[PDB]
């Protein structure tokens, strides 16, 4: 129940990676498509393409994976300054050793330690018994490789039934006396405009 | 079961740089098990120190830097002050609330100016006698570190049971304290020719003899 | 200002139950994680019970499982943890220790503890409410043979424990100092005062060990001054 004018949300972007599926990037505005989510985290620089919708990749396969079917889109750019520090800030990280492919949007969260099956390793983190996870560095100077780009994925639904966000805009200017075109609330017609 | 090992007690001079080790040993340590370092003085709660692995507390100065060491979480000290000698310990996170902590490390300023340590055994007074108990006080005070052996013997045969030792506490003027208690029947007293205080710290002994026949 | 106020502490029978109370002031303790953690004397800190921001999950240590619970308040900003079956080994003192926030997203197993208050003492030990039993100290002459001379107060099977000593009742500050307590066979403690003056300043002055055991209300002020025992 609002507008997202994405005019002003696509923003000056100094990179605005607005690689969309579906539609064409500029005619949003005019749709009234349904409800939207919003989701966002952060990845390394270099596999900002390895996630995509229906490839093979270890971020793709264990942590997001995305519809080959999916209506919208994602944003990235780069927030090294904003990340990372002299030292290098440790908290981001990714998970390591799932024994799946997960599907495309659904949650998993754990802290267990994994198992390669096999002997019960239970929770002694010897062989074959491995912590995932292996956080970032994030080190203050480096190339664009291993940088920090700050990326969000969109999806919006679809069906048009629940009108949930949508757009009108253009709003125009107001003429009298003359003979012209009116458009006031969607009701169309030609006629003079006057007082009453 | 998970254990982290602390060495004990390190001695550095003043103005020196050392650094303290907290590692696994079932395995390695990395960053996503959260090396926290937190001082404790004993009395008192302890303090935040290092948290992120490279982050300092609000108020904390620059001068206490951490990082990782291999397999080990290390801890960056250079130019030791006397307030900085206490305890310490090391906090690493497992899985969704196991979190396990060190041995704590006792911290020291190596020497500072050293002081030998006081001792007063005093044997029951009468009044005590009267009321049928008897309890021997040998307090320890002006040493440091806390590193202390206080032990008892009747006669010529060492007593554990019934004697306790106490915890030595800071002092006013940057040394340790602390005290002992023989809490025994007045009949064992008057029984035995002497009772004596024995306190070994860092290599030296101190003896102190008192005669229940001088009370008399 | 943050502060935790942590009250309930004592001295209880084992096998009987009591409720920790933790207040804070300063913020709400719906928007934090919370922590309890236990500390016993001769030995490090260790990790008892952890509560959520939002509660929906609570964990434990091994060693507490199915003997103690945690409860919290957001009306009234309290805090309560729930102690059954108590057992000898839980004489320690427990510090109500505040995490990190969903104010600031961290990932999973969050992270906890920066600061907290000051905490209160706890012993498990089998006794009753016990008149506390005080002898002072008079050393003999030959300890005095010197330019200052030291004297005390035993107070002895107490309970239950602590028992505010005191001397002159807080009129001499300077040269007292008390020590902390030890456990005994039979499993109650033992304190002395022992005060070291001048000795020049006896006979003029009157050094009096004032005791106060508030649970049992008694008063007792034992004068100690040397034996005058004139042989």
């Amino acid at each position: 129940n609002c507008v997202a004018d994405y005019s002003v949300l696509y923003n000056l972007a100094p990179f605005f990676t607005f690689k969309c599926y579906g539609v064409s990037p500029t005619k949003l505005n005019d749709l009234c498509f349904t409800n939207v989510y919003a989701d966002s985290f952060v990845i390394r620089g270099d596999e900002v393409r390895q996630i995509a919708p229906g490839q093979t990749g270890n971020i793709a396969d264990y942590n997001y994976k995305l519809p080959d079917d999916f209506t919208g889109c994602v944003i990235a750019w780069n927030s090294n300054k904003l990340d990372s520090k002299v030292s290098g800030n440790y908290n981001y990280l990714y998970r390591l050793f799932r024994k799946s492919n997960l599907k495309p949007f659904e949650r998993d969260i754990s802290t267990e330690i994994y198992q390669a099956g096999n002997k019960p390793c239970n929770g002694v983190a010897g062989f074959n018994c491995y912590f995932p996870l292996r956080s970032y560095s994030f080190r203050p100077t480096y190339g664009v490789g291993h940088q920090p780009y700050r990326v969000v994925v969109l999806s919006f639904e679809l069906l048009h039934a629940p009108a949930t966000v949508c757009g009108p805009k253009k709003s125009t200017n107001l003429v009298k006396n003359k003979c012209v075109n009116f458009n006031f609330n969607g009701l169309k017609g030609t006629g003079v405009l006057t007082e009453s | 079961q998970t254990v982290v090992t602390q060495e004990p007690s390190f001695s550095v001079s003043p103005g020196g740089t050392v650094t303290l080790t907290c590692g696994l040993s079932s395995g390695s340590v990395s960053t996503a098990y959260f090396p926290s370092w937190y001082q404790q003085t004993p009395g008192q709660a302890p303090r935040t120190l290092i948290y992120g692995t490279n982050t300092r507390s609000s108020g904390v100065p620059d001068r206490f830097s951490g990082s990782i060491l291999g397999n080990k979480a290390a801890l960056t000290i250079t130019g030791a002050q006397a307030d900085d000698e206490s305890d310490y310990y090391c906090v690493l996170y497992m899985g969704r609330g196991i979190v396990v902590f060190g041995g704590g490390t006792k911290l020291t300023v190596l020497g500072q100016p050293k002081a030998a340590p006081s001792v007063t055994l005093f044997p029951p007074s009468s009044e005590e006698l009267q009321a049928n108990k008897a309890t021997l006080v040998c307090l320890i005070s002006d040493f440091y570190p806390g590193a202390v052996t206080v032990a008892w013997k009747a006669d010529s045969s060492p007593v554990k049971a019934g004697v306790e030792t106490t915890t030595p506490s800071k002092q006013s003027n940057n040394k340790y304290a602390a005290s002992s208690y023989l809490s025994l029947t007045p009949e064992q007293w008057k029984s035995h020719r002497s009772y004596s205080c024995q306190v070994t710290h860092e290599g030296s002994t101190v003896e102190k003899t008192v005669a229940p026949t001088e009370c008399s | 200002q943050v502060q935790l106020v942590e009250s309930g502490g004592g001295v209880v029978q084992p096998g009987r139950s009591l409720r920790l109370s933790c207040a804070a002031s300063g913020f709400t303790l719906s928007s934090y994680g919370m922590h309890w953690v236990r500390q016993a004397p001769g030995k490090g800190l260790e990790w008892v019970a952890v509560i959520s921001y939002d509660g929906s999950n609570k964990y434990y240590v091994d060693s507490v499982k199915g003997r103690f619970t945690i409860s919290r308040d957001n009306s009234k900003n309290t805090l309560y943890l729930q102690m059954n079956s108590l057992r000898a080994e839980d004489t320690a003192v427990y510090y109500c220790a505040r995490g990190w926030a969903y104010w600031e997203l961290l990932p999973d197993y969050y992270y906890g503890m920066d600061v907290w208050g000051q905490g209160t003492t706890v012993t498990v030990s089998s006794a009753s409410t016990k008149g506390p039993s005080v002898f002072p100290l008079a050393p003999s002459s030959k300890s005095t043979s010197g330019g200052t001379a030291a004297l005390g107060c035993l107070v002895k099977d107490y309970f239950p424990e602590p028992v505010t000593v005191s001397w002159n009742s807080g009129a001499l500050t300077s040269g007292v100092h008390t020590f902390p307590a030890v456990l005994q066979s039979s499993g109650l403690y033992s304190l002395s005062s022992v005060v070291t003056v001048p000795s020049s300043s006896l006979g003029t002055q009157t050094y009096i060990c004032n005791v106060n055991h508030k649970p049992s209300n008694t008063k007792v002020d034992k004068k100690v001054e040397p034996k005058s025992c004139d042989k």
